[PDB]
């Protein structure tokens, strides 16, 4: 196959450009090439082979600019092309991928929390909105799983949230399932077989090591086997049955952590560490440059 | 009532 893990910006001291990719195969990193704009808390999709920078802000030493920006890195390229713009700057925004589209969800722009949606269309390079969740959220977590869309916790502004809810595409409507265990706000969400799994976050006291999993059918949360380290803003994907974690916060570093876990064994080990630490990156997986 | 602490994008 020969697939990669692709982080694109972050956060440490200000937010980064960095584009890198970790090779499960051989522990090796590469350096490609920088976004265009700084970003962070940003999220990462693929679509058709390409990678895809979606939202976040430029958090600069003269700035804070939230991002309504969607940016396509080709790998066959190494280079970055801007795509059609959202409709509203989302900071800390939540992403999924249904049917070859890319839906937006939620995050900041300045003091507003959206819970505004949009999905964009790769051949007609077109945004348009569809149904807003039940719930502003920022710093939410998305994931899809059997063509259902899932937003899961987050922060309204007042509270940071366990609940989370799920997208019928066919219906254009969200409705509510059942809550998390534990309020999580910039947690790490993905999809592993069944599941719909919830890795650390922030509950608004501390940075949480915590992981808990949503069986679609029972619709029940569990939680498995806690992270080596709390973090929150932590990067996520899934690679080849496993899920991997990236950095993040620890309320004391920013970490260049990279943990995986083993569904089999419910366990997670140490792999690799990113070349520095950072927070809010955006990651996805394909295929390596030429 | 919460707190956040440093900075995370």
């Amino acid at each position: 196959v020969g697939r990669l893990i692709y982080t694109a910006g972050g956060y440490f001291r200000q937010s980064l450009s960095y584009l890198e990719a970790y090779n499960p195969s051989n522990g090796s990193w590469l350096r490609l090439a920088d976004l265009q704009v700084p970003r962070s808390g940003l999220a990462g999709c693929v679509v058709g082979g390409l990678l895809y920078a979606v939202g976040g802000r430029n958090n600069s030493p003269d700035g804070n600019t939230d991002s309504s920006a969607l940016d396509c890195y080709n790998p066959m390229t190494n280079q970055w092309s801007p795509c059609a713009s959202m409709s509203v700057p989302r900071n800390r925004i939540g992403v999924g991928v249904i049917d070859g589209h890319i839906y937006a969800v939620g995050g900041s722009h300045g003091c507003i929390h959206h819970s505004s949606v949009e999905r964009y269309e790769p051949e007609r390079d077109e945004w348009h909105l569809v149904a807003p969740m039940l719930t502003r959220r920022i710093g939410v977590g998305v994931a899809v799983l059997n063509r259902l869309l899932y937003a899961v916790g987050g922060f309204d502004g007042t509270n940071r949230l366990n609940s989370a809810e799920c997208y019928y595409p066919e219906r254009n409507e969200w409705r509510m399932i059942t809550p998390m265990n534990t309020i999580r706000s910039g947690a790490g969400v993905c999809v592993l077989h069944n599941c719909i799994y919830a890795a650390g976050g922030y509950d608004g006291q501390d940075q949480l090591n915590s992981v808990e999993r949503y069986d679609v059918e029972t619709e029940t949360w569990t939680f498995v086997a806690p992270m080596r380290h709390h973090r929150s803003a932590l990067g996520i994907t899934v690679h080849q049955g496993k899920i991997y974690v990236l950095g993040g916060y620890d309320g004391h570093t920013f970490l260049d952590s990279v943990e995986c876990y083993d569904p089999d064994s419910d366990t997670w080990s140490e792999v690799t560490r990113m070349t520095s630490g950072r927070s809010g990156v955006g990651v996805a997986v394909t295929m390596e440059p030429c | 009532i919460n707190v956040r602490k440093r900075n995370v994008e």
